[PDB]
């Protein structure tokens, strides 16, 4: 698998 | 570990037999849409979850540099979405479209923001070579375009069905119905449709530009239908059916007022003015004088039109022959110097295109609890224990 | 993609529709 590149989508965490 | 999580993410993504169906199956076609009603507000993770999913998973394939199968994804993603719109009817036209017009102005304001990073920051070079970078934004900007393409087609396509909607329901309501006493759809059943409009793009949370739009659009449609109703009425043109007319334009111009429209009585110039006409005397030279100067949006032949096809009442004076004479001979005089209006059918410009894009500084990963879909969880599950993590 | 714009007659289309 290759190497990751930055992530685009600034994903948020979340709960409930 | 994080190379674990890694590893079985790039195992989900490049496989896009499974994820395509998934998508365009669970998500796209078998989207649900509140059924609680337009008039109840949600918040923007219940309206847009099927973007903000969809974004997720386009990033994470950019991420691992999957830029083909992010082409096919987005590809089926476009054409099923153009397609469930161009499908829909009854009473789920108003809160679906809507909720599709949310959901590609998420997709497309993403999009962009992406298009802009890539150009941007120096950073996104790092892991690939010139020409993968190469056709890597060659590939967003033409996604860009291709979205702003949807978005501009589920516009129109959905602003053509609500005038289809409108249009059985309006000229019953606007021309044949009476309201008052002493002069099967009513005033209200248009009252309510635009009731529904302005709610459900109120509690999907879209931006007012795009309403203003669309209920000018639709008003100046109803104009136009009704007014091209009217000036065919023979045995029904009266002082009477002017006042109840008067009263049902003056309900919607009402409407107007209350819910944020300024300009609602200029998209009901033409209805307004014939209502105005059957009222004001016709029966001086001097009233007819006047008359041109009140009808400001009407022709002189679809004056003459409506006042040679004026409805006596009950000992009431006709309309003087020396004055339909006269309204003949300014209509004679401005010939040399059609009646019907003609209703504009679109295409429009899409009102999306004339605001600032939605801001894109967070993505929440959310997947609704009565939502089957496995592999796309999965995927959501593992990018979000992967921010965990860090 | 390269997804086209809807012209008039296609909305002429969808004003016939069931």
């Amino acid at each position: 698998i290759p190497c990751p590149k930055t992530r685009l989508a600034r994903v948020s965490v979340l709960d409930l | 570990n994080a190379t674990q999580i890694n590893e079985e993410l790039y195992r989900l993504l490049e496989d896009t037999e499974i994820l395509n169906q998934e998508i365009t199956e669970g998500l796209l076609k078998g989207f649900e849409v509140p059924d609680a009603g337009v008039a109840i507000q949600l918040s923007k993770r219940d309206v847009v979850y099927p973007a903000r999913i969809l974004i997720i998973v386009l990033s994470e394939m950019w991420r691992f540099g999957l830029t083909k199968q992010s082409e096919s994804f987005l590809a089926q993603v476009l054409t099923t979405i153009q397609k469930v719109v161009t499908q829909l009817k009854g009473n789920d036209l108003i809160p679906s479209g809507v909720f599709w017009l949310a959901n590609v102005r998420e997709l497309y304001s993403f999009v962009v923001f992406a298009l802009n990073s890539i150009l941007t920051e120096e950073t996104f070079k790092n892991g690939m070579t010139d020409e993968e970078y190469k056709e890597y934004v060659s590939l967003v900007t033409e996604l860009k375009d291709d979205f702003e393409a949807l978005s501009y087609n589920i516009y129109n396509i959905w602003l053509k069905k609500l005038q289809k909607q409108l249009q059985k329901k309006a000229i019953n309501a606007v021309v044949i119905s009476e309201s008052l006493p002493g002069f099967e759809y009513t005033m209200d059943d248009i009252l309510t449709f635009f009731n529904s409009i302005y709610w459900c793009m109120k509690s999907f949370h879209i931006e007012n530009e795009v309403f203003h739009a669309v209920v000018t659009t639709l008003l100046n449609y109803v104009d136009a239908i009704c007014f091209n109703e009217l000036i065919m009425k023979r045995n029904f043109l009266s002082w009477k059916r002017g006042l109840q007319l008067n009263y049902n334009v003056t309900r919607l111009e009402e409407w107007c007022k209350t819910h944020g429209l300024t300009d609602g009585t200029e998209c009901l110039q033409h209805l307004i003015q014939t209502a105005k006409l059957l009222q004001v005397r016709k029966y001086t030279i001097e009233d007819i004088d006047i008359l041109r100067g009140i009808c400001y949006s009407l022709t002189p032949a679809q004056l003459q039109k409506l006042i040679s096809q004026y409805q006596v009442a009950d000992y009431e004076s006709p309309i003087p022959q020396e004055i339909l004479r006269y309204v003949a001979d300014i209509v004679k005089k401005e010939a040399a110097l059609s009646i019907f209006i003609t209703p504009e059918t679109g295409p429009f410009t899409d009102p999306f295109s004339l605001i600032k894009t939605r801001k894109f500084d967070q993505v929440e990963a959310y997947i609704p609890a009565w939502l089957s879909l496995p592999s796309t969880k999965r995927i959501v599950d593992l990018v979000a224990q992967q921010v965990v993590q860090d």
